[PDB]
RNA sequence: GGCAAAAAAAAA
RNA sequence: GGGUUUUUCCUUCGAAACACGAAGGUUUUUAUCCCUGCC
């Protein structure tokens, strides 16, 4: 029932400023210590801020002691991040984690938000072109055969892809995103199901780039006669 | 003043049933301000254990954590597929806190031969001037595996990305997908598309592949 | 033996 | 030696790493305080 959530990252470029929010839920803010976690991409995590409660004091990692500042806000049951001086350093996840309650787990931080994302990038943003990979055949069509959409040069990450809106979860396998030399990010997702039922079923996969605003849902289908 | 964490080692891997254990050292003393915490691929880690030995509220029993001194580990009784994550050791005696680089454990399962897909470049990506011929490695093991390119028989390099996922979290298998990029002119140009796979489930290698038009 | 006194500040 | 009067460190707890609070602890420094009268 508790759950923290996490928003407000994104592209910002060099030099530039953010503001991150941690909307609390499930639980009373002032009564825990919270702090900011972040993770790079493919590194590992590293603390940032915590406040700790009654008192309100803060602290800082000296990666960000002058340019970051931690608050909170009891009302909203909300704490906050304010991000000055962005440099391509801080590109990474934000989590927001709550420290456990003394007796229950001491120091531990017991539940973490799913982190938001900060790109601190001088590219501006693309969305993708996506286009559908058939099942190629000469002959019947009787097993099981995979099928999948290509999603090619977009920046930032993240998209999201679902096939057939959520319905489809069995076998479903989204690639990483690879960066090519353009700079722009293309991912893979495939699904497999057996063929049997490829002539009965649609497959659509809904693609979605809020970075670039982009929603689209390409619709996959076989390939000559 | 700043307390450090070491982890060891950076990735492991053992079969399912083992038993495996990750090390931290401190810089300095800690006390038992220790906690470990599981992170499974991109989403956000989880508490094991607090208190640098206590076992928090719902973790299963598989996994313990003692101190000795500043030599913490963390053992994981029997290891199961679920269990396929990165581990990270936390001090939280003084500010600033500090985690290790972390211990990515892999699990060990038995050969699994990939099953091998090519796709056309979809003409609407021919709409475009580009092609993006794709090959595919669904449910295999172990990780390393090794696509060749032909065109027209002729061996291709340096045009080609491959793209791998995480181990599956309950069979503990790979999928990987090499994606050849060219041109409009390339690819009508040539006629045969070939995709070679050499893994430890053939015992020869095999191929896959089409032609161009006739799809 | 039985009473009554008196009286400033630092550190772990 | 025994004390008075002020400080701190530590410990358990308060939703509690500091700050605030409660209940507790056993040490030691300052020739930089008192160890004086009465049947």
């Amino acid at each position: 029932e508790v759950q923290l959530v996490e928003s407000g990252g994104g592209l910002v470029q060099p030099g530039g400023s953010l503001r991150l929010s941690c909307a609390a839920s499930g639980f009373y803010i002032s009564y825990s210590s919270i702090h900011w976690v972040r993770q790079a991409p493919g590194k590992g995590l590293e603390w940032v801020a915590s406040i700790s409660p009654y008192s309100g004091s803060t602290y800082y990692a000296d990666s960000v002691k002058g340019r970051f500042t931690i608050s909170a806000d009891t009302s909203k049951n909300t704490a906050y991040l304010q991000m000055n001086s962005l440099r391509a350093e801080d590109t990474a996840v934000y989590y927001c984690a709550r420290q456990g309650y003394r007796r229950r787990s001491g120091r531990g931080f017991d539940y973490w938000g799913q982190g938001t994302l900060v790109t601190v990038s001088s590219a501006s943003t693309k969305g993708p072109s996506v286009f559908p990979l058939a099942p190629s055949s000469k002959s019947t069509s009787g097993g099981t055969a995979a099928l999948g959409c290509l999603v090619k040069d977009y920046f930032p990450e993240p998209v999201t892809v679902s096939w057939n809106s959520g319905a489809l979860t069995s076998g479903v396998h989204t690639f990483p995103a690879v960066l090519q030399s353009s700079g722009l990010y293309s991912l893979s997702s495939v699904v497999t199901v057996p063929s049997s039922s490829l002539g009965t079923q649609t497959y659509i996969c809904n693609v979605n780039h809020k970075p670039s605003n982009t929603k689209v849902d390409k619709k996959v289908e076989p390939k000559s006669c | 003043s700043d307390i450090q964490m070491t982890q060891s080692p950076s990735s492991l891997s053992a079969s399912v049933g083992d038993r495996v254990t990750i090390t931290c050292r401190a810089s300095q003393s800690v006390s038992s301000a220790v906690a470990w915490y599981q992170q499974k691929p991109g989403k956000a880690p989880k508490l094991l254990i607090y208190s640098a030995s206590s076992l928090y509220s719902g973790v299963p029993s598989r996994f313990s954590g003692s101190r000795s001194g500043t030599d913490f580990t963390l053992t994981i009784s029997s290891l199961q597929p679920e269990d396929f994550a990165t581990y990270y050791c936390q001090q939280s005696y003084s500010f600033p806190s500090t985690f290790g680089q972390g211990t990515k454990v892999e699990i060990k399962r038995t050969v699994a031969a990939p099953s091998v897909f090519i796709f056309p470049p979809s003409d609407e990506q021919l709409k475009s001037g580009t092609a993006s011929v794709v090959c595919l490695l669904n449910n295999f093991y172990p990780r390393e595996a090794k696509v060749q390119w032909k065109v027209d028989n002729a061996l291709q390099s340096g045009n080609s990305q491959e793209s791998v996922t995480e181990q599956d979290s309950k069979d503990s298998t790979y999928s990987l997908s090499s994606t050849l990029t060219l041109s409009k002119a390339d690819y009508e140009k040539h006629k045969v598309y070939a995709c070679e796979v050499t893994h430890q489930g053939l015992s020869s290698p095999v191929t896959k592949s089409f032609n161009r038009g006739e799809c």
